[PDB]
Parts: structure tokens; sequence; C-alpha cells
């Protein structure tokens, strides 16, 4: 009953689809790009937003017009994995098809625009009413269960730059004990400018306003036995600690070591590692404890991710993408073992461990 | 499989703080209702909420300073630390074991981002914003802070934003999480606090009573919001019989369905789905539930089509079927944690508690609400519903230990 990674796909600054992800990794591609002047003042004028990304030009003109861009990310992301390049249905699902998606906090586009409105407008309730469906933290996993007719399990949860570890466990878990016999997996970032104003405003004193990032990951994840296509990876441990004594290094450490243990293997083991490069102290620490814990090698077997600047709650998401198209492009990743980790500002730590298989 | 013990309570709520207050106001069919005090009320034409009235974080915060949190983190906090003292549980207890912490919600710290809202404003400018404020928003947070609180450095800080349902997918995940074996402890409930978010948002859905909350009244005119927090402690059963733990009650099972349908409408047969599911789960037949603590919001919408799934699950014969919403107001995240709390003292005090505010029970409702005063009963057995925006549904069902 281990569970399998048998599907992936990818909306990111590289552009829209699993392939675009795959080159633009391999690549080391640039996508910083001058804001739009729509987008108004931001804390930084560049940002590494999804390219050519419109919703309406995606999705239709049906329920299109108000969509917030984190559930527009979502449905494309959805769209990648379960068709095919032209629509055609490459995943069966049914009931017991489970959808979790990982967020920061939703849409801060559509909260703040919310009460701007009920500030500026002639009285506090006198908002844009055809935004409000979508201000739901859950929207984006809701709307993907509409889209594909997924009346199984649907769940949203938060812890940002963990959230898609969070939500592979989350996933894991509700399988191990039969809710569930397939999930769509994965998280999601939108760009905006509240996002952009409020990141610089949490950001340590003077530190410089950080590059942004976007997009969604998602994954299909299926029990091992039971898989209806060929494993690209076995999710063999998922640990999670709270960095309570601000030591991101140590608690980073203890959990990379808790996780290894637990999916039965050996550091030196570990053929591709992955961290979240937050670019932040914690994120260097982060960084400095793995390329103590695993091979040197590890760390190098995987371009670095950098040049899609901070994606948020994507983060995670990307990072096993970019580690299954790394494995995808090896035959000798048959069999080897990739750790991804990352470290989120409200203090969760988390570390998958990953049987590359494909 | 194994078996899954509620050993802790920990409430802050509209009618009490604490598990005895708690219980008193239950029993009681105390109101929440009261004047908002938390933001300004002018233009919105009215001015009731059911905020928690005289919130001491002092008293149950030892460790996080205050203003790492806004007042969502501060509910969440407090009630953990209530539940794990009503556990007899201590932070040496705590600190070394594998546990999940798990907290559901809806809005999280919106009022702190309406504040600093407030401030880009007044200054026109975004240079103005708290930092203080921007670092503790998001609801990951929610989480993380009771490990910090709890000294729990070994932990899963899950916050799970299933909105009005978050509480019972919360307690749901800490049942499957010591189910797996991987735990033996879950701090699992629901928080949120009062903001012109929620107030502006019900208003504009026009899903506001102007006076009284009234499910499944035939007049009933809508909800007020609410807020607080409830957090249970769960344990497997081994681990709380071989410390002499106390245990409240069992947690038997629960349901997950999708309606995916509306984004925003409930839906009869995701309802019912739910429902089905977690009856299944917890392995018992509709004849043994002794009630259901009901989703029970008091909009039109929400009682007719809850009423009607219920209706078609029992087959005609419904069990008493109670609205905690009538005396709590809508505390959102919160609601099915509280509700679940309710649920489990109902159980353990043989008591239903009250559909207070009833007048008249929907002709379209055939239902024994229990109105206005709480009954005594054999309560064994007991479903809490509850249902959210993006067709989230999750039921959670109960039992005597």
């Amino acid at each position: 009953g281990t569970p399998v990674i048998t599907g992936w796909s990818a909306v990111s600054p590289y552009g829209i689809g699993r392939a675009e992800f795959a080159a633009g990794v391999r690549a080391g591609a640039k996508t910083a790009v001058k804001a739009d002047a729509g987008l108004g003042p931001l804390p930084s004028s560049d940002v590494c937003t999804v390219p050519g990304f419109d919703i309406q030009e995606q999705l239709g003109p049906r329920g299109t017009a108000k969509m917030d861009r984190l559930t527009a990310l979502a449905l494309v992301a959805s769209d990648g994995l379960l068709l095919d390049a032209d629509g055609n249905r490459a995943v069966a699902t049914d009931e017991l098809t489970g959808v979790v998606l990982g967020i920061t906090m939703g849409s801060l586009e559509n909260v703040t625009d919310f009460l701007r409105q009920s500030y500026t407008n002639a009285r506090p309730f006198y908002v844009d009413a055809g935004r409000i469906p979508f201000g739901s933290l859950n929207h984006a996993a809701g709307a993907t269960a509409i889209r594909h007719d997924l009346k199984g399990p649907n769940t949203t949860v938060a812890g940002g730059r963990v959230s898609g570890l969070l939500a592979l466990n989350y996933a894991r878990r509700l399988m191990g004990q039969g809710r569930a016999t397939k999930y769509l997996v994965g998280s999601a970032e939108e760009f905006s400018a509240a996002h952009a104003w409020f990141e610089h405003t949490a950001t340590a004193s003077g530190d410089p306003a950080p590059l942004l990032g976007e997009g969604c990951g998602l994954f299909l994840v299926e029990q091992a036995e039971a898989a209806e296509r060929p494993p690209l990876a076995a999710v063999l441990s998922v640990e999670t600690r709270v960095d309570i004594d601000d030591d991101p290094g140590a608690a980073v450490t203890a959990c990379a070591r808790r996780a290894l243990r637990r999916a039965g293997v050996d550091a030196g083991e570990v053929w591709a590692a992955v961290p979240c490069a937050a670019p932040t102290a914690a994120g260097r620490a982060e960084h400095e404890a793995l390329a103590a814990l695993v091979p040197a090698d590890a760390l190098s077997r995987v371009p670095s991710m950098e040049l899609l600047g901070d994606t948020g709650a994507a983060s995670a998401s990307f990072q096993i993408a970019a580690v299954l198209a790394a494995a995808e492009a090896d035959a000798d990743s048959r069999g080897r073992i990739a750790l991804v980790c990352a470290v989120d500002r409200d203090g969760a730590v988390a570390v998958a461990v990953l049987r590359l298989i494909g | 499989r194994r078996r899954v013990v509620l050993t802790g309570f920990g409430v802050i709520s509209s009618i009490g703080t604490g598990v005895e207050e708690y219980t008193a106001g239950l029993r009681a069919g105390r109101s929440g209702a009261r004047p908002i005090t938390r933001f300004d009320t002018e233009g919105f034409g009215q001015n009731t909420a059911c905020e928690v009235p005289d919130f001491e974080p002092g008293r149950w915060i030892h460790h996080v300073p205050l203003d790492d949190m806004g007042r969502a983190g501060q509910y969440a906090v407090a009630a953990a630390r209530m539940a794990v003292d009503d556990a007899g549980l201590t932070e040496d207890d705590l600190g070394e074991r594998q546990a999940v912490i798990t907290v559901g919600t809806t809005d999280g710290e919106s009022h702190d981002i309406a504040v600093l809202l407030e401030q880009e404003l007044a200054a026109g400018d975004p240079e103005a914003m708290d930092p203080v404020l921007a670092r503790r928003i998001n609801a990951g947070r929610l989480s993380t802070v009771i490990a910090r609180e709890l000294r729990m450095p070994n932990v899963e800080a899950t916050t799970v934003t299933t909105a009005c349902a978050a509480g019972n997918y919360s307690v749901g995940y800490g049942l499957d999480s010591i189910r797996s074996g991987e735990v033996d402890i879950a701090l699992c409930g629901g928080a949120d606090a009062v903001c012109r978010k929620a107030f502006a948002l019900f208003k504009r859905f026009g899903a506001l009573t102007p006076d009284v909350v009234r499910p499944f009244d035939k007049d009933r005119q809508g909800i007020l919001t609410g807020e607080g927090a409830g957090i249970l402690v769960l344990e497997s059963l081994e681990s709380a019989l071989a410390r002499g733990a106390r245990i409240h009650a069992e947690v038997l099972g629960y349901g997950l369905s999708c309606d995916a349908a509306h984004p925003t409408a409930p839906n009869r047969d995701g309802i019912a789905r739910g429902i089905r599911l977690a009856l299944d789960d917890a392995g018992v037949e509709q004849e043994e539930i002794d009630f259901i603590s009901a989703h029970g919001t008091g909009t039109k919408a929400n009682d007719k089509t809850e009423s009607a799934a219920i209706v078609d699950v029992y087959g005609d014969a419904p069990p008493r079927t109670v609205a905690v919403k009538s005396m709590l107001g809508h505390s959102m995240g919160a609601a099915s944690a509280l509700g679940a709390i309710a649920c489990g003292l109902a159980i353990e005090h043989g008591f239903i508690p009250p559909t207070i505010n009833h007048r008249e029970t929907d002709p379209d409702c055939p239902l024994d609400v229990v109105p206005n005063r709480a009954v005594e009963a054999d309560v064994r057995i007991v479903q809490n519903n509850s249902s959210a925006f993006a067709g989230n549904n999750a039921v959670l069902i109960l039992g005597t230990y």
C-alpha cells in the first residue's frame, strides 16, 4: 500500500504544462519580466509570472470574468494532469478520487479588493458581489472538483512553502484509511500586488524586495498495487516539525534524519536533494543543513529553481516536479532516493523521501 | 483497527470559556448574541454578532508573545492550553510525543488584513503597513503557534482551510492520523475571529438575520457571525488507558464528500453522501443515532437542503436534529469543532442541547429540533454535520466509550 505518483502537471513562470516546466528547469531559463503597469505600483518591477496566461483565453467565457488567478492556475494545472494536449481524457477519476491543494492565504487580491470596496464605497458591504464565491480559501480545490466532477474528498490546507508536502502527507494518510483510491495533490500561489506588498512588509527590516513567482504543481497519486499507470516515484516518508527554537538548520536536519530513518534509507543513498531555497536566512540555513547531511552530488543533481523567484505555496510542488523531470531525463534515476524539503516563515518544516521508479 | 478517544476539550465561545461554562451554556440555551466591539459597524444598518465577550489571553498563553498572533491564533492557542489541561497532559507529557496539530479556519486573521489595508488607505502608502501584522496573517500560523506554546517540535502543523466545515475536517484528520498508527495524539479543532470581511460578506449575500438566529424556524432570516475556538485532544485508546486518562467520548468515524456542483449553495445529494460515508466509517446504522448536531445555520437555503438530506438518509424517521448555531451564531471554521465538543458533552452528560429562538418549525423540515430548552436523554451516538462553500461536506460520528 505505498503511495506512488503516476502523473504530474505544472503551470509556472516557465509556461503552461509539464513539458515547458521540464525544459525551463533543464535550460536554467530566466523567467523574470517587467510587471504589467496594470498591476499598479509594486515593491519590485521584476516578477516571475506565468507567461502568456490569460484566464478567459485558457478557461473560456463562462464564470471566468471575476475568477481569481489562484483558481485559474489550479484549473489549468488540473487539465494538464487529467487531460492530454488535445483535451482527451488521460486519467479515469470517480467518487474515490480525492483533491487536496496547499495554499498560503488563498487570493489576497480577492480579499483586499473586497475590503478596499468595503472601506471606500457608499456603504461597507457595497462590494463586487460576483467576486464573493472566489474569495473562499477552498475555492480553487472546489472549482477543480466542479470542473472534473470529483465528488470525493475535497480538502485545502495552508502552510505556505510546506503546504505541498502537508497536502501530500494528508493524501497519503486518507488513502491509507481507504477514503480515496486516487488523489490530485499539489499547491498553488497567485502573483498579486496585495501579496507582493504583504511579503515586502513581512520580510526582515531592510531585506531586498524579493523576486516573486507563482503557479501550481499537481500530482496524481495512486496505491502501488492498484496503479492504472507506471509509477514515477514511491512516497516512502513525509516528516514534519515545527521550528520552535528559531533554529531552522537544526529543525531541517532533525526532520530530514527522521524522514530518511522512516524511509529505511541512509543519507548516503540520496541521489537528488531539492531544498525550497527561500530567499531568507532560514532558506540559507536549510541549504547549509542539507549540504552537510546528503552527498554534495545530490544538491547539484537538479538544476536550481532560483530563477522562478519565490513561488510561495507552489514551492514544494515545483520541487517534486523538478525531481520527476530530472528522474525522467536520467535512466540511472531508477530505484534511487530523492529528498525534497521546505521551511515556511510560520515555523513548519517538512521533508519528503521518494524512491524514483519511472 | 485502532480506537480513538476524546480526553480533553478546550473552549473559547460566545456562551462560555472552559468546559464547565460551555456545558452550562449549552444546557441553559444561552445566547451568544451581543453588540460588535471588534470593528466599526457604521453603515451596515445592524451591529450584532456572537463575539467572545471577555477574552483574557494572559490567563492561557505563557510562551508565545501575543503580538505574534491575531485574535484567531490567540483563541486557538488558549483553547489548546485548556484542552491539554482538561486531558491532564503537561508540556512535559507532550514534548517528545509525535503529534498532529490541525486547526480549521474560514478567515484566519482577516481582521488583521483589514487593519493593514486601513494603514495603507490612511497613508495612501503601502510602506505605512505594520510588519508585526503582516507577519501573522497566514493561516498556517494558527497550527504552528500551538506547537510553539506547548513546546512540541515533533508536530505536523496543518491548518485546514475548508471554510465552514474546517473543524470537522481537522478532527477527522486527527482520527485518520491516529488510526494510521503513526501518532497516538492529535490536537484538532477550529478557530476564527469576528471581522469586517465575514460581516460584510454575509450582509451582501442577504444571509444576516436582522434580529436572532432561528434555525429550522418557518420565518428564519439567516445567521449572526461568530468566533472562538474549539480544540479537542484525540488519543489512541491504548495511550489514554496506559496513562489513566479520563475519556469524554469515542471518535467512531467521519465522512468527506464534495458536491462538485456549486461554489456557495448547499447540495442535498452531497450532504446525504457525507452522512452515509460517516455512518459507514463509524460502523453504525441510522437507527443507532440518538441525535444530529446540524450545520443548521438558519438561512432559508441551508436548513431546507440539510433537512431534505437528513430525511433522505434516515428514511422519514430522522432523529432529533438540533442547531448549536442558534446559541453560538456561525463561528465559521470553529463552528464544527464547537459542535463536536457539544456532541461529546451531550454523550458524557446525557442531554441534548436546544435549538433556541424557535417559534414554529418549518413544515418542510419535519424534525424535532428540541426547541428552546435542553432535554435529558440517553445519548450514546451523535452525528455532527458541517457544510461549506466550494461544496465541502464533513460529517463526524462520536460515541460513548
